RNA sequence: UUUGCUCCACACAAUAUAGAUGGAUACGAAUAAGGCGUCCUUGUGGCGUCGCUGAACCAUAGCAGGCUAGCAACGGUGCACUUGGCGGAAAGGCCUUGGGUGCUUGCUGGCGAAUUGCAAUGUCAUUUUGCGUGGGGAUAAAUCAUUUGUAUACGACUUAGA
RNA sequence: AACUGGCGAUGCGGGAUGAACCGAACGUAGAGUUAAGGUGCCGGAAUACACGCUCAUCAGACACCACAAAAGGUGUUAGUU
RNA sequence: AAUUGUUGAAAGGGAAGGGCAUUUGAUCAGACAGGCCAGCAUCAGUUUUGGUGGCAGGAUAAAUCCAUAGGAAUGUAGCUUGCCUCGGUAAGUAUUAUAGCCUGUGGG
C-alpha cells in the first residue's frame, strides 16, 4: 500500500448515559500513514463486535517504534487472503529486521505470488520467532547455517556512458 | 601431471566482509558485514567511517577484498574494536583500488593554474622519456 | 526456490588427470584421452586433491541444480571411460532370414554393412564411429561388440545399428527382427 | 595553440511537443557531458549560439548567428529547454550550437 | 563526442543496439557497425527462425515484387530492426539514416579504427545467464544468406594480422612502460605525483 | 466460391517475366565445380546451331523391347570451329558475392574480336587496344603483374575466348566473345595455362568427348507479341462468344482488387534465354574429315 | 561547329553544406572468468599484479599564436624527397631507409600587443562548378539515314556498309 | 421501459484508429502547474529504483475494446490438511 | 474570368492544396535624425531550482553508547575423548574464560 509504518489504534462505543466507560478495544494496524490505520481499524471491528466509525470514537493512535530495528530477527506471518476461487489461510516465515520492514515484503510476495492486492489480504499474526529451529520453511533455514558465506557470480556494473570502449567482464 | 582445476575465487558475503557503499549519504564509505539476511540484503556496520548501522540491499555497495574477524551479529562497540584490530583502514587505503580513487579525486580539485601547472611538468616528463626511448 | 550452494563430488583415480579450464574437460588415464565441452553449463569446478573434484551451483533453481549432478555423471564417465573402458554387446535376432553382418570400407571409412535384413535386398550400413572398435564376437552366435573409451560413442553407435534394421509395415511386436543391445558394460574385466 | 573553444559543444534535439504536437517557441538542447537535471542547472541562463553559413554576404560576413539562452532543465538526463530570438528551423534538429559561459557566476 | 563511432556487433542484443543506434542517428551522431553477423537475439535459434518465416511469408498478394522485402544478410536484418525505430518516411529520417553503416566483418577503414561496444545492449550484461540466444549469422544462413563461409575466412585472416599488430604494440608498451619506469622518483614524477598524475 | 473442377495451373510460374531477353548469347549462369587435381581445359565452348539430322544406331538398354534392336532418332548439329584464346579473368570472393579484379587481354587482338568492340566498323577508326597493345613493348613489366595479382589473389580464373565465326557460312563477321571457367588444377596452373594460349586456339575435342552428357545454353526463337491462348496453352474460348475466344474470361477474383502476377496474358513469346541440359553428344566430327 | 580534352600547379570568381572547431586512440577470446608482467618443464603451467568504468590516454602555453637571441640535448614533430617492404573485403592505406629543410614550450633572454573602446560566431571547415594563364600527356566515337532478318505492333533487337 | 449523465449541437488532451469511454468544455496571447494518459526507439519524458513470478517448436503485454470454456499437466512457484 | 502560347523565376521518389513556426531567396513600409536593437545594474509582479539558520511534537522518537541482573547457542576459551605427518580436525562436556550475542531494568 506505501512503505508501512505500524500504528497501536484505540476506540470504544460511545459513551451512553446508561453504560458510560465502555470497554476499548487495541488494534496494531500496518498501514503507510495514520488516516488509512483508522479506516483500517473500523474495518475489522465492524467485523467483531457491533460498533461503526458513526457509533464509535478513536482514542489514541500511536505509533510502534521496532524495539531493536539492527537486529535480524526470523520472523513467522499468519495471513488470510481470498483469492479469486475463494478464500484461505497462509503462514509464511520472513527474515528481516523489523516487524513493519517484513509485513511489507509480505505484500510484495502475496502480490507477486499469489497476485493478492493489498485489499484481499488479512494480517493476523506477526511475530518473532524465538528459538531458531522453531523456523519451518527453508527459504529461511537455509541464512541460519553456521559460518555461512557465499559468492554473488556473474557481476554486472551499470555502465554511465552510452558506449565503452573495454569490453565487460563480469568477474568479482 | 597432477589434475590441475582452474579456481574462480570469488569475494564472498560473509561477516567481517569489508564493502565499499556506492550510493546514498555514506557512498565512499567502507563498512563491514555484520549479520547477513538474505540473498540480497545484509545488514552492514561502518563506525570508523561514519556509516549508521543499517540493513542494505547488497546492490547498493560493492564487496572488496577484505576481511577481518567479526563476530556474527557484533554490535557497533564490537565491530569498532575488532575494525581498528585488523587495521582495516590502512589495508583498504594503501591499496591500488582506494589509491584510484583518491588519484581522480585530486584531478577534479586541481585549480586552473595547478591544471595548467600539469602541462608544463609532463611538457618536461615527456622530454627526458622521449629520448631515453630511444637509446636502448 | 534459489538454494544458496549445491556441490557433487567427483572421485577421481590413481592412474588419471583431469584439467579443467573454463569449462572445457580433459581427462586422460590408460585408455588414453577424451575431452567434452562444459560451456553450456555454469557449474563451478574446484579441485581439492587429485583424487577429489568438486562441482558447484551458487543461487540456483531446481532446472539449474538439476543439471548440477548430471555433470558429475557424464565427468565420471569420462574418468571410468578411461580407465576400464566401455563395451556394448548387441545380438542379432530374426525369425527366418539370417542377418548378414560385416566391416566394409570405402575411403578409409568403415561401416556395418548389414544384408538380408528381413530377406531384404536391400544393403544397409551404418558409419563405424571415431573411437569405437567393433569385433565380431567368436563362440556366440549373432553377436557384435562395439568398444572405446566414449561411452556416447558406443551408446550410439551401437543404437544407429539398432535403428537401421527398424521393421515397416508389420507387426512388429511378430516380426521381431532386428540386432538389439543385450549388454552395456566395461572394458577391464575383474571390473 | 591548438583548440580555442570557449563554449560547451551542443546539440539541437527537437522541439517541445507533445506526441503529436510540437512548440517551436522551445527548443530543447542536449549539453555534451550535463547528464542530470542537477548537472544542467549550472548552464540555466547561458546564451546559446547556432552559427550557420549562407551565399549572401551581409555585414561583410557570409556567417550567420541565431542567439539564445538556456531557460530551463528538461526531464532527467541534462536535457535543457532553451528559447532563441527566433526559433530554430526544425531543419537543424540535429545540428551542433553552441552553449557560452556568460553570464558567468565563477 | 567523436566524428564516426564504429560499434563491434558482436554480443549485442538486436533490438537494444538498434535503439540505441536509431536515436544517435537522430541526434546528428554518425555510426558504423562491424561484425553484425556476431549479433545476438534473445531466445532460442528455432524461435528465431520460425519468427523469420512469419516474416517471410508477408507479401504482397497481387505482385509478389511490390510487397514487402525480406534482405537475408545479418547486416541487413539489423537495419530493418533499426529502420523500425526511425521516422523513415520524413526527411529527417532519410538524413538520420544516411549517418549509418552496417557491415558483415570488418572491412576495410574500420579494421584499422578502434571499435566499441554498447553495454546497455551487451548480451552478457544484459540476459540472465542461462537464457538462451541466438548468432544473427546463424540465423540469416539458415534462410538463405550466402556468404556465412567467406566472411569467417576473411575475418580469420584479417584477426591473424590483427593479433601481430597488437603483439608489436604491446612489445612498445613493454618500453614505454619500461621508460617511465626509470623516469619515476625524478623531481617532474613526484611532482605530477601530487597534483594528481 | 471454388472451381467447380480442379485443374493445374496453365504455365511455369519460374520463368517470368516472360520478356525478352537482354542478348542473343544467353548467359552461362553456372559452370561445373572444380576439382582442381585433373588438367586444366575449359568448361564450355561456343557454336553455331546449323541444322538437324536423323541417325540409326544399334540400342543398348538390357531389359528393355528394344535391347540390341535399331532405333532412328533424331539429332541437332552445331557447327564448332576452333574458339581463340585471348585473354584471362580473375575474380575474387567478397562478401558481397564475387567480383573481378583483372583482366590481362592478348598483344594480337583479330579483326572478328575487334570487330566486336564497334557499333560502325567501317567508319571508325579502329584503335581498339591499340594503346594495351603497346604493354607489351616494354620489356613486359606491367602485363607480368596483373597476371601476377591473378595468381596471388582470385579464388577463380576465366579465359576470354572468341569464335572464328569467319570459319562459318554466316554474314555476320562480328564475331562472339565469352569468358569460360577453367577448372583444371590449380589458380597459379590456371592463369599459366591461359597465358600460354593467348592469340592459340583451342579445339571441341579438347572439351567433349563421345557420349558425354552436355547442356545447351540458348536464346529460344522468338515470336513476338503472343496471345493468351498459343503463349500460355489456355483453353479457347466457346464459338459463341462475343469480342474474341482466345481470352482468359475470368482475369480474377473481385478481391484483391488488382490482377494478379499468376495469371496469364498477352505478351512476348520467345527469344527467352534457356538452359537445356543432358543433351549426350553422339558424335565430335572434325572438318578436315571427308 | 571557332582551340576543343585530360592529369599536376595558382588566380580570380561564383555555388554549395542534415551541420569541423585539440585527437574515430585497431588483438582475439572468455564472462561459473580474463588482461598485463615475470619464471619455466612452453602447459588447460608456476608466481606476481590489475579491474570496481574513457573521470582514460595522447595532445594542449606563444599576434588564430608575431619578430628575434642563446643554451642543453641528438630527442620530438611538420614538409617535400628518397631505400626497402606489406595490404584486394571496398586493398587506395600501413610500415621501414637515408639525407634536405621548418618548428620545438626541454630550459634562459630581447622586442611586439592598447583605440576591435564593457559582449554582439566576429569570419581560420570543405562542396561542386565556371573563366582565363602554362608545366606534363592524349588524338574517339555513338546516333539519323541505308542495310540484314537469327528480331519486331511502333520503339527496341541483330547484321552490313571507305 | 426507469433515474442520471452524455452524443446529437462540441472543439481541445488521452484511449494508435473511433459521435457517445477517461480527462477537460473553447475570446486573443505570455509564464507557470497539472488531469487522463504516458517516459527502450519511433515520441516530449528514468534502458529509474525495489521484491517476487514467467521461457511458451504459434509466450505475454493495461479499462470500455475489438473474445474463449469445461477439463487436463511429475513445467515451475508459494499454500492447506 | 475559365482557358491558351511565349518569356522569367521555383518546386516535384504513388496526387495537389491547408495550419502554427522558422531558415533561405525575393520584395516592401515606416522610423532615425530620440528611431531599431541589445548588454549590465538596481527594483516591481509571477514563478522555478539550490544552500543554510532557529524551533515544536513522539515511548518528551525508537536505536547505537554506558551501567546492571538474567540467559542461551548457528557454544568463544579451557577441558575430555577418537583417529590423525609432531597439531589440526572431528563429538562431547563447557555459558565468558584467550570471541561475542540475546533479554529485561536504569542513566544521559
Ligand atoms: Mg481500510
Ligand atoms: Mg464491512
Ligand atoms: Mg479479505
Ligand atoms: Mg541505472
Ligand atoms: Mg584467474
Ligand atoms: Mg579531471
Ligand atoms: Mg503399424
Ligand atoms: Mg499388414
Ligand atoms: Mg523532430
Ligand atoms: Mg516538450
Ligand atoms: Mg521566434
Ligand atoms: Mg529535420
Ligand atoms: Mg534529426
Ligand atoms: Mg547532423
Ligand atoms: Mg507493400
Ligand atoms: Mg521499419
Ligand atoms: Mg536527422
Ligand atoms: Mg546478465
Ligand atoms: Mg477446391
Ligand atoms: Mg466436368
Ligand atoms: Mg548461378
Ligand atoms: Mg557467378
Ligand atoms: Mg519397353
Ligand atoms: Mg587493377
Ligand atoms: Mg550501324
Ligand atoms: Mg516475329
Ligand atoms: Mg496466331
Ligand atoms: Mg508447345
Ligand atoms: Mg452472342
Ligand atoms: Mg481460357
Ligand atoms: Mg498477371
Ligand atoms: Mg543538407
Ligand atoms: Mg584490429
Ligand atoms: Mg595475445
Ligand atoms: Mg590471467
Ligand atoms: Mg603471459
Ligand atoms: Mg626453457
Ligand atoms: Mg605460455
Ligand atoms: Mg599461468
Ligand atoms: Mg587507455
Ligand atoms: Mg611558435
Ligand atoms: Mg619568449
Ligand atoms: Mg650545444
Ligand atoms: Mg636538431
Ligand atoms: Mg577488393
Ligand atoms: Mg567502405
Ligand atoms: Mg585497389
Ligand atoms: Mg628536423
Ligand atoms: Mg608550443
Ligand atoms: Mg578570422
Ligand atoms: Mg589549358
Ligand atoms: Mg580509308
Ligand atoms: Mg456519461
Ligand atoms: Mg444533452
Ligand atoms: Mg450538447
Ligand atoms: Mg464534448
Ligand atoms: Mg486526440
Ligand atoms: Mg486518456
Ligand atoms: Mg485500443
Ligand atoms: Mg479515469
Ligand atoms: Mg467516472
Ligand atoms: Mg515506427
Ligand atoms: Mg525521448
Ligand atoms: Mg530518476
Ligand atoms: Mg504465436
Ligand atoms: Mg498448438
Ligand atoms: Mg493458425
Ligand atoms: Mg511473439
Ligand atoms: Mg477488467
Ligand atoms: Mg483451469
Ligand atoms: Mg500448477
Ligand atoms: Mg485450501
Ligand atoms: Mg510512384
Ligand atoms: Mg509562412
Ligand atoms: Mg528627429
Ligand atoms: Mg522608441
Ligand atoms: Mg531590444
Ligand atoms: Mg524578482
Ligand atoms: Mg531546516
Ligand atoms: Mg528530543
Ligand atoms: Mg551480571
Ligand atoms: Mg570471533
Amino acid at each position: 500500500m506505501a512503505h508501512f509504518k505500524e500504528y497501536q489504534v484505540i476506540g470504544r462505543r460511545l459513551p451512553t448515559e446508561s453504560v458510560p466507560e465502555p470497554k476499548l478495544f487495541r488494534m496494531r494496524i500496518f498501514a503507510s500513514n495514520e488516516v488509512i490505520a483508522k479506516s483500517r481499524y473500523w474495518y475489522f471491528l465492524q467485523k467483531l463486535h457491533k460498533v461503526k466509525k458513526a457509533s464509535g470514537e478513536i482514542v489514541s493512535i500511536n505509533q510502534i517504534n521496532e524495539a531493536h530495528p539492527t537486529k535480524v530477527k526470523n520472523f513467522g506471518v499468519w495471513v488470510r487472503y481470498d483469492s479469486r476461487s475463494g478464500t484461505h489461510n497462509m503462514y509464511k516465515e520472513i527474515r528481516d529486521v523489523s516487524r513493519v520492514a517484513a509485513v511489507e515484503t509480505l505484500y510484495q510476495d502475496m502480490a507477486a505470488r499469489h497476485r493478492a492486492r493489498f485489499r484481499s489480504i488479512h494480517i493476523l499474526k506477526v511475530a518473532e520467532i524465538e528459538k531458531t529451529a522453531d523456523v519451518k520453511r527453508q527459504y529461511v533455514k537455509q541464512f541460519l547455517t553456521k559460518d555461512l558465506k557465499f559468492p554473488l557470480p556473474h557481476r554486472v556494473q551499470k555502465s554511465t556512458k552510452t558506449f565503452s570502449y573495454k569490453r565487460p567482464s563480469t568477474f568479482y | 601431471t597432477d589434475s590441475i582445476v582452474k579456481a574462480s575465487n570469488w569475494r564472498l558475503v560473509e561477516v567481517g566482509r569489508v564493502v565499499l557503499i556506492k550510493k546514498g549519504q555514506s557512498a565512499g564509505k567502507l563498512a563491514a558485514i555484520v549479520e547477513i539476511i538474505d540473498q540480497k540484503k545484509v545488514l552492514i556496520d561502518g563506525p570508523k567511517a561514519g556509516v549508521p548501522r543499517q540493513a542494505i540491499n547488497l546492490g547498493q555497495v560493492v564487496l572488496t577484498p577484505l576481511t577481518f574477524a567479526l563476530p556474527r551479529g557484533a554490535r557497533t562497540a564490537t565491530v569498532s574494536k575488532k575494525w581498528a584490530a585488523a587495521a582495516v583502514c590502512e589495508k583498504w587505503a594503501a591499496s591500488s583500488w582506494a589509491k584510484k580513487i583518491a588519484q581522480r579525486e585530486r584531478r577534479a580539485a586541481l585549480t586552473d593554474f595547478e591544471r595548467f601547472q600539469v602541462m608544463v611538468l609532463r611538457k618536461q616528463k615527456r622530454y627526458t622519456v622521449k629520448k631515453a626511448l630511444a637509446k636502448a | 526456490m534459489k538454494y544458496i550452494q549445491t556441490e557433487q563430488q567427483i572421485e577421481v583415480p590413481e592412474g588419471v588427470t583431469v584439467s579443467i579450464k573454463s569449462r572445457i574437460v580433459k581427462v586422460v588415464g590408460p585408455r588414453g584421452t577424451l575431452t567434452k565441452n562444459l560451456k553450456h553449463i555454469d557449474v563451478t569446478f574446484t579441485k581439492v586433491n587429485n583424487q577429489l573434484i568438486k562441482v558447484a551451483v551458487h543461487n540456483g533453481g531446481r532446472k539449474h541444480v538439476a543439471a548440477l549432478r548430471t555433470v558429475k555423471s557424464l565427468v565420471d564417465n569420462m574418468i571410468t571411460g578411461v580407465t576400464k573402458g566401455y563395451k556394448y554387446k548387441m545380438r542379432y535376432v530374426y525369425a527366418h532370414f539370417p542377418i548378414n553382418v560385416n566391416i566394409v570400407e570405402k575411403d578409409g571409412a568403415k561401416f556395418i554393412e548389414v544384408r538380408n535384413f528381413l530377406g531384404d535386398k536391400k544393403i544397409r550400413n551404418v558409419p563405424v564411429r571415431d573411437g569405437v572398435t567393433i569385433e565380431f564376437s567368436t563362440n556366440v552366435k549373432d553377436e557384435i561388440v562395439l568398444s572405446g573409451n566414449s561411452v556416447e560413442d558406443v551408446s550410439q553407435n551401437a543404437a544407429d545399428l539398432q535403428q537401421i534394421c527398424r521393421v515397416r509395415n508389420k507387426d512388429i511386436r511378430k516380426f521381431l527382427d532386428g540386432i538389439y543391445v543385450s549388454h552395456k558394460g566395461f572394458i577391464t574385466e575383474d571390473l | 595553440a591548438e583548440s580555442h573553444r570557449l563554449y560547451v559543444k551542443g546539440k539541437h534535439l527537437s522541439y517541445q511537443r507533445s506526441k503529436r504536437v510540437n512548440n517551436p517557441n522551445v527548443s530543447l538542447i542536449k549539453i555534451e557531458g550535463v547528464a542530470t537535471p542537477q548537472d544542467a542547472q549550472f548552464y540555466l541562463g547561458k546564451r546559446i549560439a547556432y552559427v550557420y553559413r549562407a551565399s549572401k554576404e551581409v555585414r561583410g560576413s557570409k556567417i550567420r548567428v541565431m542567439w539564445g539562452k538556456v531557460t530551463r532543465t528538461h526531464g532527467n538526463s541534462g536535457v535543457v529547454r532553451a528559447t532563441f530570438r527566433n526559433n530554430l528551423p526544425a531543419k537543424t534538429f540535429g545540428a551542433s550550437v553552441r552553449i557560452f559561459l556568460y553570464p558567468s557566476n565563477i | 563526442v567523436e566524428p564516426v563511432v564504429v560499434i563491434d556487433g558482436k554480443g549485442h542484443l538486436v533490438g537494444r543496439l538498434a535503439s540505441v543506434v536509431a536515436k544517435q542517428l537522430l541526434n546528428g551522431q554518425k555510426i558504423v557497425v562491424v561484425r553484425a553477423e556476431e549479433l545476438n537475439i534473445s531466445g532460442e535459434f528455432f524461435r528465431n527462425k520460425l519468427k523469420y518465416h512469419d516474416f517471410l511469408r508477408k507479401a504482397t498478394a497481387f505482385n509478389k515484387t511490390r510487397g514487402p522485402f525480406h534482405f537475408r544478410a545479418p547486416s541487413r536484418i539489423f537495419y530493418k530492426a533499426l529502420r523500425g525505430m526511425v521516422s523513415h518516411k520524413t526527411a529527417r529520417g532519410k538524413a538520420a539514416l544516411e549517418r549509418l553503416k552496417v557491415f558483415e566483418g570488418i572491412p576495410p577503414p574500420y579494421d584499422k579504427k578502434k571499435r566499441v561496444v554498447v553495454p546497455q545492449a551487451l548480451r552478457v550484461l544484459r540476459l540472465k545467464p542461462g537464457r538462451k540466444y541466438t548468432t544473427l549469422g546463424k540465423l540469416s544462413t539458415s534462410v538463405g544468406w550466402k556468404y556465412e563461409d567467406v566472411v569467417a575466412k576473411l575475418e580469420a585472416k584479417r584477426k591473424v594480422s590483427s593479433a601481430e599488430y597488437y603483439a608489436k604494440k604491446r612489445a612498445f608498451t613493454k618500453k614505454v612502460a619500461s621508460a617511465n619506469a626509470t623516469a619515476a622518483e625524478s623531481d617532474v614524477a613526484k611532482q605530477l605525483a601530487a597534483l594528481g598524475y | 466460391s471454388h472451381r467447380k473442377y480442379e485443374a493445374p495451373r496453365h504455365g511455369h510460374l519460374g520463368f517470368l517475366p516472360r520478356k525478352r531477353a537482354a542478348s542473343i548469347r544467353a548467359r552461362v549462369k553456372a559452370f561445373p565445380k572444380d576439382d582442381r587435381s585433373k588438367p586444366v581445359a575449359l568448361t564450355s565452348f561456343l557454336g553455331y546451331k546449323a541444322g538437324m539430322t536423323t541417325i540409326v544406331r544399334d540400342l543398348d538398354r538390357p531389359g528393355s523391347k528394344f535391347h540390341k534392336r535399331e532405333v532412328v532418332e533424331a539429332v541437332t548439329v552445331v557447327d564448332t570451329p576452333p574458339v581463340v584464346v585471348v585473354g584471362v579473368v580473375g575474380y575474387v570472393e567478397t562478401p558481397r558475392g564475387l567480383r573481378s579484379l583483372t583482366t590481362v587481354w592478348a598483344e594480337h587482338l583479330s579483326d572478328e574480336v575487334k570487330r566486336r568492340f564497334y557499333k560502325n566498323w567501317y567508319k571508325s577508326k579502329k584503335k581498339a587496344f591499340t594503346k594495351y597493345s603497346a604493354k607489351y613493348a616494354q620489356d613486359g613489366a606491367g602485363i607480368e603483374r596483373e597476371l601476377a595479382r591473378i595468381k596471388k589473389y582470385a579464388s577463380v580464373v576465366r579465359v576470354l575466348v572468341h569464335t572464328q565465326i569467319r570459319k562459318t557460312p554466316l554474314a555476320q563477321k562480328k564475331a562472339h566473345l565469352a569468358e569460360i571457367q577453367l577448372n583444371g588444377g590449380s589458380i597459379s596452373e590456371k592463369v599459366d595455362w591461359a597465358r600460354e594460349h593467348f592469340e592459340k586456339t583451342v579445339a571441341v575435342d579438347s572439351v567433349f568427348e563421345q557420349n558425354e552428357m552436355i547442356d545447351a545454353i540458348a536464346v529460344t526463337k522468338g515470336h513476338g507479341f503472343e496471345g493468351v491462348t498459343h503463349r500460355w496453352g489456355t483453353k479457347k474460348l466457346p464459338r459463341k462468344t462475343h469480342r474474341g475466344l482466345r481470352k482468359v474470361a475470368c482475369i480474377g477474383a473481385w478481391h484483391p482488387a488488382h490482377v494478379m502476377w499468376s495469371v496469364a496474358r498477352a505478351g512476348q513469346r520467345g527469344y527467352h534465354s534457356r538452359t537445356s541440359i543432358n543433351h549426350k553428344i553422339y558424335r565430335v566430327g572434325k572438318g578436315d574429315d571427308e
